């Protein structure tokens, strides 16, 4: 179990901690109890590439004190 | 009075993608690089490719309707634009959201486009102008935390392709931004920090340096709110000229200077409308050097550096909200 940084949508930065094993879907419903964003509006920006669910923080390598950028969906067309 | 400047027609709620394929079309470097990199694929077939070859057509495409308005304006009544088809057939293939004709984000089509460049060049690199998207768009940030308690100090380094900044505290410039993004933020209460050096949980600092810079910095403002989700239309004062040397590692003096806006309409985060603003940069193609060229769709009017300068300012209520800025080195 690891603690990490998420930078949430007024830049004000909370913690979560999580398992190298923890999948993109429970990393978002921890996100939820911190914020209140359902996990489906939310997209988790970590060194330039965004989270997929369906994947594990081991997948794209994220440690201690990793920082998550949290922001959600402007749609348009 | 059509301008020389070709729109792209909108194909079914794609002005997200549209938007965005006019910055990139105007983007410095990008052209080149993507003809460099099917240069190379071309030849390795006369010898996941398909973003490339896509982006290259579209991208001659739109050179070719430029060049025949410029050789007969007259065949030219209702608008110059052309249709990116093809790659939106790509963008499809390669992630299934954009499959029908769906609203979607104009910052996430752009980071699905971009990375795709990238693995595309790390894998003609690894089979082997392959650091295109390293070179334009991406940077170093060095996350450093200093714990309250033993004042010890742990540094990240990560990545980044833009700079999320908020847009509100829960007038105000991107200067402001900027800081509320990377100066010293203290973590306190709920959400301590767990120092290794303590064993405990402790306060902390923690602030960013920009640490090795693009040549085109994105900023992507989080025009976003939760209380629930509604969108912030109140722009920040943005700036035509940008420095990050406040924030940085070390002295610089690389500026850096507005040539695109990507604007959403709309009051609801759910929908709405793209449209991109574009800083110009064969004669007839110099009376409009220094001038903004406003892209709505399939439309192209121009606008001079003033008035698009007023139109963004908050005292103006804009209802184009702008969404992400693309600053490139001066
Ligand atoms: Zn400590």
């Amino acid at each position: 179990s690891m603690q990490i940084f998420v930078k949430t949508l007024t830049g004000k930065t909370i913690t979560l901690e999580v398992e190298p094993s923890d999948t993109i879907e429970n990393v978002k419903a921890k996100i939820q109890d911190k914020e209140g964003i359902p996990p489906d509006q939310q997209r988790l920006i970590f060194a330039g590439k965004q989270l997929e669910d369906g994947r594990t923080l081991s997948d794209y390598n994220i440690q201690k004190e990793s920082t998550l950028h949290l922001v959600l969906r402007l749609r348009g067309g | 009075n059509l301008l020389p400047f070709v729109g792209l027609n909108n194909l079914g709620n794609t002005s997200y993608l549209n938007s965005i394929l006019q910055v990139l079309y105007f983007c410095p470097g990008f052209k080149s690089g993507v003809k460099h990199l099917f240069n190379i694929i071309s030849r390795k077939k006369e010898a996941s490719y398909e973003l490339i070859c896509s982006l290259q057509s579209l991208i001659i495409s739109v050179e070719q309707l430029q060049a025949s308005f410029l050789l007969n304006p007259e065949k030219y009544t209702d608008e110059l634009a052309t249709q990116p088809r093809r790659l939106l057939n790509t963008l499809r293939e390669l992630n299934p959201m954009y499959e029908g004709y769906l609203q979607h984000d104009a910052q996430e089509v752009l980071q699905c486009i971009l990375g795709n460049i990238q693995e595309t060049c790390q894998l003609l690199k690894k089979e082997e102008g392959f650091e295109l998207v390293e070179k334009l768009f991406q940077g170093q940030l060095v996350l450093r935390t200093r714990c309250l308690e033993c004042e010890s100090l742990t540094e990240r380094r990560e990545d980044f392709q833009d700079i999320s900044v908020p847009v509100q505290e829960d007038m105000k410039t991107l200067r402001w931004a900027i800081s509320q993004f990377a100066s010293v933020e203290r973590i306190v209460g709920e959400d301590k920090y767990f120092c290794e050096n303590c064993h405990h949980y402790t306060e902390a600092e923690r602030s960013l340096l920009f640490d090795k810079m693009p040549e085109v910095i994105t900023i992507h403002l989080k025009c976003f709110a939760a209380s629930g989700l509604s969108k912030i239309n109140t722009p920040l004062l943005t700036p035509l000229k940008l420095s990050l040397e406040e924030w940085s590692t070390k002295p610089t003096n690389d500026s850096y200077g507005l040539f695109a806006v990507v604007m959403h309409s709309g009051i609801t985060i759910s929908s709405g409308h793209y449209t991109a603003s574009v800083k110009v940069t064969v004669q007839s193609l110099k009376e409009y050097e220094g001038k903004w060229l406003l892209f709505d769709d399939s439309e192209v009017k121009v606008t001079e550096e003033k008035d698009f300068l007023n139109s963004l300012s908050p005292s103006t209520s804009p209802t184009s909200t702008p969404y992400l800025l693309f600053y490139k080195k001066l």
